[PDB]
């Protein structure tokens, strides 16, 4: 009648068993001590419930990979907080050595607070795991809704009716590391054979828990399932002198490698949930209907007339609309806040479909899954689309990608074989990621001055796509530099909003560049700008680059190798521009 | 109804 073996079993038990395994030594006798409990869980689980059940493993288990916990929210309890409670409760000396070690503690705890604990605590357990487990969700849901002393009165009954070793392991699975010695991996196996591939496409330890009751009755066909989150499939990294070995000799896709928050959309009908790449529920966020969130009443009709089922894989980006670009993770700005404000929206940028209306797709290769995600929706710019993917076969032709992608602001490229299946929380298969070598040093930071610009297109034609950046010629003592070198072009994009502040703070102070009447401070290689603007009105930006190579299209007689803009320098004064001179000693040291 | 205790320490 509701009846569970967790309010039956003393934390105690638990606690002893965590200890032993903590304080064995071979892999074997830590095993084989969560196998004894497991063991004696199952067989009173099975007396237990003779006559009646959705019962399970699920209440020890939370608590044994707590790094796994997704019922409950997060706790809100800091080591500090725990300390200061503590120095009550024990009514330590306020100035003590021990009062301060718990205050003054450096991020393991659980341990300083044991060692205190022991010979002053001497109380014996009270509290079963069910409550334990009806504490801690007390707290949780305390945390959430910021009752400072509700939680301070669940951690009160936790404390007050637990023994000094149980209340070792509480402080762990709050903090969520229990330090076993033995990996989560481990702990799957040892609970059943299907329990990790059950975990990649359910990140719900109660389902594997229920779902796997019995060791000895497997599950077939283990899949991607409406409404449950999988672990998303990852990228290998990719030395790029090695990548058409790495594709089987054979024909590959190159897809643009996007920096968003990867998640996955589960969608019937009306009905919609997002999870994140660690299974969060981010439904609140981006709506669960059409008629609420950020992002489903923008997109649910994108999708075509016969799908009603779908489950897509990929990269939540955020749009500006009057650029037309995605911005960048790294920013002094806000972009949460901009979302809200609606100064930016979000934008589902997706590379995969598991379902298409109970269709199963994990199994069909790369190649045929991005056939039927085409017929999945029609992409709206700036709230859904798919992401952009070309066939190729040669090295030389992923150099160029990654030319390319590093021009656009863009931090890598992605390679994927077409033959290849979704293969959840595995990383490399048909999945290879690519980004340039950088190597950290004086090469990070290449301080220049700004000389020149050319046009975006259309409507963004008032906006800059690129820059061209110069070193100074190192001047007579007492002047500022008057006479420039080029060295690079690099890419304008507004990934970030201090690139847009630049580009308006600079617009009054282009000129034409004319060929047959060039600017005497600008001296050029092959490559000529649209427009100049003079060194004085100018702006440094620091870059970062991999390499620098000889080229006959810039001044120096070299180029920079995948340069991105990281900083604008507006620290700096115009004339403080790096020149020939640190070029020159940068490039042979 | 069985008791835990006899299953535990077995
Ligand atoms: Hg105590
Ligand atoms: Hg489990
Ligand atoms: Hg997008
Ligand atoms: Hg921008
Ligand atoms: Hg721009
Ligand atoms: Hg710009
Ligand atoms: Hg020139
Ligand atoms: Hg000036
Ligand atoms: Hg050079």
């Amino acid at each position: 009648t509701s009846q569970t073996v967790a309010s039956h079993v003393p934390f105690a038990d638990l606690c002893s068993t965590l200890e032993r395994i903590q304080k064995s030594k071979g892999r074997a006798e830590k095993i084989r001590h969560f196998r004894e409990f497991l063991d004696s869980w199952r067989k009173f689980h099975d007396a237990l419930h003779k006559n009646h059940v959705t019962d399970s493993f699920y209440p020890a288990m939370r608590l044994i990979l707590p790094q796994l916990e997704r019922e409950r929210m997060a706790y809100g309890i800091k080591e500090t907080m725990l300390a200061k409670l503590y120095i009550e409760l024990l009514n330590l000396p306020r100035d003590g050595k021990d009062a301060l070690k718990l205050l003054n503690y450096r991020t393991d705890f659980a341990m300083i607070a044991y060692f205190v604990l022991k010979p002053r605590c001497l109380q014996k357990g009270s509290l079963t795991i069910q409550q334990v487990n009806d504490l801690l969700d007390s707290i949780a849901s305390n945390n959430s809704a910021k009752r400072k002393d509700l939680i301070k009165k669940s951690l009160l009954q936790l404390i007050t009716q637990s023994s000094a070793l149980e209340q070792k392991w509480l402080i762990r699975m709050i903090i969520k590391d229990l330090k076993l010695g033995v990996s989560q991996q481990t702990i799957f196996s040892v609970f059943h054979n299907d329990a990790a591939e059950l975990h990649n496409v359910t990140t719900d330890l109660e389902k594997v828990c229920r779902q796997l009751h019995d060791p000895s009755v497997g599950l077939s066909d283990i899949s991607i399932t409406l409404f449950s989150a999988f672990k998303p499939m990852l990228a290998a990294i990719a030395d790029i002198e090695h990548i058409e070995k790495d594709m089987k000799h054979q024909s590959f896709y190159i897809e643009t490698k996007l920096d968003g928050e990867r998640m996955q959309m589960h969608k019937d009908g009306d009905v919609y949930k997002y999870f994140s790449r660690n299974g969060y529920n981010y439904t609140d966020q981006f709506g669960a209907s059409p008629t609420e969130g950020s992002l489903t009443p923008f997109i649910h009709n994108a999708f075509k007339a016969d799908i009603q089922i779908c489950i897509l894989d990929g990269e939540m980006m955020a749009y500006n609309p009057n650029t037309q670009t995605f911005m960048q993770k790294g920013t002094k700005f806000d972009i949460k806040r901009m979302v809200e404000d609606s100064d930016l929206q979000t934008c589902y940028c997706v590379f995969d479909v598991l379902m298409v209306n109970n269709k199963k797709l994990g199994h069909e290769t790369l190649r045929k899954r991005y056939e039927i995600l085409s017929s999945i929706f029609t992409p709206i710019p700036g709230r859904i689309e798919i992401v952009q993917k070309t066939q190729a076969h040669t090295k030389n032709e992923v150099i160029d990608a990654l030319n390319e992608a590093i021009d656009k602001r863009e931090e890598g490229i992605m390679v994927k074989q077409p033959l290849s299946i979704y293969k959840p929380d595995k990383r490399g298969e048909g999945w290879l990621k690519i980004k340039p070598e950088y190597v950290s040093g004086l090469m990070d930071e290449l301080d220049i001055l700004i000389v020149g610009g050319y046009w975006g297109k259309g409507s963004r034609g008032g906006m800059m796509s690129h820059f061209l950046c110069a070193v100074a010629e190192k001047p007579p003592p007492g002047e500022k530099p008057s006479v420039f070198h080029t060295l690079s072009r690099v890419g304008s994009g507004c990934t970030m909003k201090e690139l847009y502040d630049l580009g308006l703070k600079l617009a009054k102070y282009w000129k034409p560049f004319h060929r047959k009447a060039p600017p005497s401070s600008i001296l050029c290689g092959t490559e000529k700008p649209e427009v100049y603007i003079e060194p004085c009105n100018s702006v440094i930006v620091q870059i970062k680059a991999a390499e620098i190579v000889p080229s006959d299209m810039y001044k120096t007689g070299c180029t920079l190798r995948f340069p991105r803009i990281e900083k604008i320098r507006d620290d700096k004064e115009w004339h403080e521009c790096m020149t020939l001179d640190d070029l020159e000693q940068l490039r042979g040291k | 109804v069985p008791q835990w205790e006899v299953f535990f320490k077995r």
